């Protein structure tokens, strides 16, 4: 707790050494904590505006003066729908991974520089990214692999002898 | 780390640890070890001294050649620079770009300035002298040797009173008039 | 060590950088040129195609 | 058996197929011949076990296990008592060696500690705030009063940092030869030691950060405010890669496993959290510990340990997804469900500053006011350490060696996302069905350039018209065809 | 209808009009409303505006023409003096574009007037001595002057101006 | 003069409120003034 | 820093741990109020009574003032109101509160100090030295 002990000549008039311990120990004064800024609701207000910078932002950039007299009165019977294009926003609402979590705020904004370590487009063999993904799923170096497994991973595809006449095969 | 080999230096041609890029290559501690200032980061002060008077010389000059501030910060500037002694000729007013460098500013040191009053042998024996505290200039004794001495205080940057190495001279001369303590 | 780091580059021949390393020599300029205007002149006749 | 340690997380064509089963089965073959090695693994772990119902695992105290316990491990059990500088602070190396303390006054010693070599001593007269070593013995850094210095094995000051406005939390990303500073200021910089440039400089912009831990698995920094955020960061995005609310006001500690999967997190409301990491779903909350820990650290086995000031409290296999393995603090109502206190220690009188765990051995460094004090801890040390990576027996040679290799495969400062098995995909532009083409003066020459880009211009809106044109009442019936 | 954002709020809120956009023909019609439009010269105003915008000048110059009705827009040609056939009416509009638009710049912050100019027509808007100062300038540099003699002469326009 | 070579960032209205609101001899220089004031004060 | 009550009962510590304390003098009363006021961003710097001693300000680095009081939501300690300084790169470098005229004097690190009569906020005066 707090306070706890100090005996020094000048200090500690009284809490001498209770060796006995017993029947004198039920103080207990325990400190309460405080209602700071209730960081819950900072939470939720910063979880709300990055989710309301997100979900496409969809924009109604109507014609503001084209055709139906705007300005200084005389509202018209048309209703304004002309423009009610939608921006490619990063994700949409309920694709990201906040709506399952509580008090998580993850944010998804596409990295330019990692960019750079995906190939853009999937490989020729490997014809989509399942296969491709459990391809390169296990590593081959020393490290993460034993010694039996590690040289039957590497060898190649065509094992040559070393310095000798590689003749056509006339097996049949 | 190992004086890498040819295809490990073509791999990492880049890397250094002992020395980066702050440290202006190597040139404080290069300085500072050649010329025995005792406190640290002064090459820091000696090139930001040859750095920033052509800064401020170059700052007052494009200033419209008409103004009596030009005329007042200027004569302070090479008067201030003068009374202090590292220009020699005071005439030099927009050369000051390209000598006024590391080997003329350290040269009003106590110790070069010993060493050229031939007060020593040597800067490794003339910094044992001014440490032990046997060197006064004008009226006061002073014991850091990164000390300039001024212009007008070169003349009497000499040894006190009272002390072995006056002592010993005036044996060797045997002139020592021993009225006046030495 | 050389099938391993071998066997490594075939395995990530398809990363983008690495790709850029591995693929580019110093061809001749003549041949250079001439397959720059082909590949132009290639280019072109699959548009009118 | 012991497969999920090991374990990493309906065609056309023929050869595909023959080809995918191939993979499958290589990765199936090689992960069950790699988990066949803990049998060839050199020795076994330690323990206490209760044995009995009244042998209770935290009635035992450093006098019993320091009679029945080795010879070897209890001259380990060191003390390296101080006390003319101020509260000391502990950080041990990567390899399990080099030791490096710091007082609050001005006092930081590099030194091994199996062996009385004490290499680099040096007083100062500014408050040290932490220390960490870089790689290895040879260059160790220290949070100073306002600019970090790193130093050189002997004590020589290799670098005051010009950057680094203040600091009072460092440390290391190994592989990637990054240093990492937090300070007062609400920064975060990244500073590789290799080629010296500085990488990136994060505005937190949330408040001075309190705490911070480094996760080892992704290299990723986890910073704790005193919003009660724990954010994850790396110098990918500017801003922060992640946030949680962990406690409420500031929290004082947080600390990762080293499999990246566990946070253990406390606050100053006298409150302590349990954090899976990859799925970010708080695990278990407790309260009810009487002082707001200040410093919490977690074992290499699950052992976590509190620090409440005076107390210090391991806790055994408290990071299980059960509400069994809740950490709680005392058995009522005869209750063998629970989570006592694997073991505990009281100090006199003197606040514990931090802890840490000595990497490959069984004993729990922890430094207070009064100086240095090793807790000989079971099950709190991984054993069995793999010699490719990190090595108690170096010699001048290797270490030089693995300097070497290291530095050849410092890893660019991009590749630490959220998850650093995402560096292998397609960049989310998948085409799982992939469309391969087969199943769909100067006034005049500005002019006729823009002559031939209105003609480009002209040709692309004809052929999108085009595509999309290719792509998509009596009397009137009467009166229509006009 | 890039800048119709910015050009109808000066007519509607902040002068009293109101706007509609016709695609019929392709105009704008400006209407003064009775009920509570102020400045009956509002509606002249605000037309000469989007005049002077529809006529080449930028927004923010065209706002500068409805604020501060005192300036007007004079228009000539390069028809009208020496018949400049078409290579030299090329030599023309280079030469009092200057490079990179620096000539009619420096008429522009001189003369403190804005100047726009088509391929045969130009248009200077502006205080009326200063337009009267702008047009001989410009009608000499299109006689055909040095440029560092109407760098001169419009020094001595500039003290003049101040 | 200057004659300065640059379009502008401003309209005719702002030049005109400029010439409105200006109606001690060039704060430029004043500026410069100061701030080699300074450095010359940290030079000695 | 400390401030003391106006009777001999309580002090306010203040601390660069952002928590301001409030600790009782003697032990007999200590389950009166020993708690622990968080909440600003950077350090807390100062820590005020009034006088009627209900309300307790508690004024930040960066420019914050927190009141603290004893509302409902057994019920403890909350914060009714919040206010901030606005200096745009001046941290309150010293601070007092005389409570029997309710006078609070901020002095920022630029040479600029406020005062204000604090229960409504209001700036009396601004000036810079």
């Amino acid at each position: 707790s707090t306070r706890l002990k100090i005996v020094d000549p000048y200090g500690g008039s009284d809490d001498e050494q209770g060796d006995n311990v017993f029947m004198f120990k039920q103080q207990d004064v325990i400190a309460e904590a405080f209602a700071g800024d209730d960081v819950v609701a900072e939470f939720q207000e910063e979880k709300k505006r990055v989710i309301d910078d997100e979900d496409d932002k969809e924009v109604d950039t109507t014609l503001p003066g084209w055709g139906e007299w705007a300005g200084a009165g005389s509202k018209p019977k048309n209703k304004k729908r002309k423009f009610i294009k939608k921006v490619k926003g990063v994700v949409n609402k309920d694709k990201r991974r906040d709506k399952n979590l509580q008090n998580v705020i993850i944010n998804e904004k596409v990295n330019k520089k990692n960019l750079k370590y995906q190939s853009s487009a999937v490989p020729f063999p490997f014809e989509n990214r399942e296969q491709y993904e459990r391809s390169l799923r296990m590593p081959i170096g020393q490290e993460w692999t034993s010694r039996a497994s590690h040289q039957e991973l590497i060898k190649p595809r065509i094992m040559t002898k070393p310095g000798q006449v590689i003749d056509p095969l006339k097996a049949p | 780390v190992r004086k890498l080999k040819h295809h490990e230096q073509k791999l990492l041609k880049k890397v250094d640890f002992l020395e980066w890029k702050q440290d202006q290559g190597h040139r404080d501690t290069q300085v500072m070890r050649t010329y025995h200032i005792q406190n640290r980061e002064d090459y820091h002060k000696y090139n930001r001294i040859c750095g920033d008077i052509r800064r401020l010389a170059n700052k007052l000059s494009l200033l419209p050649p008409t103004d009596p501030f030009r005329r007042k910060h200027e004569q302070l500037l090479l008067d201030k620079l003068y009374a202090m002694g590292v220009l020699t000729t005071k005439s030099k007013i927009s050369d000051l770009e390209n000598k006024v460098t590391v080997s003329a500013i350290c040269r009003r040191r106590l110790p070069v300035i010993m060493h050229r009053l031939k007060m020593a042998e040597t800067i490794q024996d003339a910094v044992k002298f001014i440490e032990q505290g046997h060197v006064r200039v004008g009226p006061n004794l002073i014991n850091d040797p990164a000390y300039l001495v001024t212009r007008n205080m070169e003349d009497y940057v000499t040894w006190v009173d009272n002390s072995k190495i006056k002592k010993t001279l005036l044996r060797y001369r045997n002139q020592i008039d021993d009225f006046d303590f030495s | 060590k050389l099938e391993y780091d071998e066997k490594l580059k075939e395995r990530f021949r398809h990363m983008p950088e690495i790709k850029r390393i591995s693929r580019h020599r110093h061809v001749p300029q003549v041949i250079k040129k001439a397959q720059e205007i082909k590949n132009i002149e290639l280019s072109s006749i699959k548009r009118r195609e | 058996e012991n497969q999920n340690k090991f374990e990493r997380s309906q065609t056309k064509d023929k050869k595909l197929r023959a080809g995918l089963k191939k993979i499958d089965e290589q990765y199936k073959k090689a992960v069950s011949s790699a988990a066949a090695t803990d049998y060839l693994l050199p020795e076994s772990n330690g323990y206490l076990e209760p044995e009995n119902e009244l042998e209770k695992t935290f009635k035992v105290q450093q006098s019993e296990i320091k009679s029945s316990v080795d010879v070897s491990t209890a001259n380990k059990a060191l003390d390296l008592s101080l006390k003319e500088f101020g509260p000391y602070h502990i950080k041990y190396a990567k390899n399990g060696t080099h030791l490096l303390i710091t007082g609050r006054k001005g006092h930081v010693a590099s030194m091994d500690w199996r062996k009385g070599q004490l290499r680099a001593e040096l007083f100062l007269n500014e408050t040290c705030h932490s220390a960490t070593y870089l790689q290895n013995e040879q260059y160790f850094a220290v949070a100073q009063k306002k600019y970090t210095f790193i130093y050189d094995h002997e004590g020589t000051e290799l670098h005051r940092l010009k950057q680094h406005i203040e600091a009072r939390h460092l440390d290391f990303l190994p592989y990637h030869y990054l240093l990492v500073t937090a300070g007062e200021t609400g920064w975060l910089k990244y500073h590789d030691v290799s080629t010296g440039q500085l990488v990136s400089e994060l505005r937190t912009k949330a408040g001075p950060t309190m705490a911070m831990a480094q996760n080892p698995w992704n290299a990723v920094m986890h910073l704790g405010h005193s919003n009660g955020t724990v954010s994850l960061w790396s110098p990918s995005m500017p801003e922060p890669l992640v946030k949680l609310l962990s406690a409420r006001g500031p929290v004082n500690s947080i600390a990762i496993d080293r499999s990246g999967y566990y946070m253990a997190t406390t606050g100053a409301d006298r409150s302590m959290k349990i954090w899976d990491i990859r799925n970010f779903k708080q695990l278990h909350s407790v309260e009810s510990l009487p002082t707001p820990g200040t410093n919490v650290s977690i074992s290499d086995t699950g052992l976590l340990a509190l620090s409440r000031g005076p107390h210090v409290t391991l806790w055994k296999d408290a990071l299980k997804l059960s509400g069994d393995s809740k950490p709680c603090f005392g058995s009522m109502g005869g209750n063998p469900h629970r989570n006592t206190p694997y073991m505990s220690h009281l100090f006199a009188g003197n606040k514990v500053e931090n802890l840490g765990f000595v990497p490959f051995e069984d004993l729990l460094g922890v430094g207070h006011q009064t100086g240095i004090t090793n807790l000989i801890v079971p099950g709190a040390g991984e054993a069995n350490y793999d010699a490719l990576e990190l090595n108690p027996f170096e010699t001048k040679k290797q270490r030089q060696e693995q300097e070497v290799r290291t530095l050849l495969n410092k890893l660019p400062a991009d590749t630490i996302t959220l998850d650093p098995n995402s560096i292998g995909s397609v960049d989310k532009r998948s085409s799982t069905i992939r469309l391969n083409a087969k199943d769909l003066r100067s006034f005049l020459r500005k002019k006729t350039q823009n002559v031939i880009d209105e003609r480009k211009l002209r040709v692309q809106k004809q052929l999108d018209k085009e595509k999309n044109i290719r792509k998509r009442d009596v009397i009137e019936e009467a009166l229509s065809r006009f | 209808r890039n800048s119709w954002t910015k050009i109808y709020p000066p007519l509607v809120e902040h002068l009293k009009l109101q706007v509609r956009m016709n695609l019929k023909t392709k105009s704008v019609e400006l209407r003064t409303n009775p009920k509570f439009t102020t400045d009956p010269g509002a509606l002249q105003k605000g037309a000469d505006f989007i005049k002077a915008f529809t006529l080449g000048f930028d927004l923010d110059d065209s706002i500068a023409l409805l604020r501060l009705d005192d300036l007007y827009i004079e228009t000539f040609e390069v028809k009208d003096v020496k018949t400049l056939t078409g290579d030299h009416l090329s030599r023309a509009i280079g030469r009092i574009a200057g490079k990179d638009g620096k000539t009619k710049f420096a008429i522009e912050n001189a003369t403190r007037t804005r100047i726009v100019l088509a391929d045969s027509k130009i248009h200077i808007l502006g205080g009326f001595t200063h337009i009267r100062m702008a047009r001989e300038s410009v009608v000499s540099l299109i006689l055909g002057s040095p440029p560092g003699k109407v760098y001169g002469n419009l020094r001595t326009v500039a003290s003049r101006l101040k | 003069f200057e004659l300065s070579d640059v379009k502008s960032s401003k309209s005719l209205a702002e030049i005109y409120e400029d010439d409105y609101t200006r109606a001690a001899l060039s704060e430029e220089l004043q500026k410069a003034h100061s701030e080699i004031s300074e450095l010359y004060a940290n030079l000695v | 820093s400390l401030t003391w009550s106006q009777d001999s009962r309580f002090i306010l510590t203040t601390s660069k741990d952002l928590s301001a304390k409030i600790w009782s003098v003697d032990s007999e009363e200590k389950n009166l109020a020993a708690t622990t006021f968080n909440g600003h961003r950077d350090y807390v710097m100062g820590a005020f009574f009034s006088h009627d001693q209900e309300k307790i300000y508690t004024v930040s680095k960066d420019g914050a003032v927190f009141v603290w009081e004893f509302t409902k939501r057994k019920y403890s300690w909350r914060i009714t109101k919040k206010h901030f300084f606005y200096a745009n790169q001046a941290k309150v470098k010293c601070v007092t509160f005389h409570p029997a005229t309710r006078l609070l004097a901020v002095g920022f690190t630029s040479g600029e100090f406020r005062l204000y009569d604090l229960p409504d906020f209001t700036l009396i005066q601004q000036l810079s030295m």
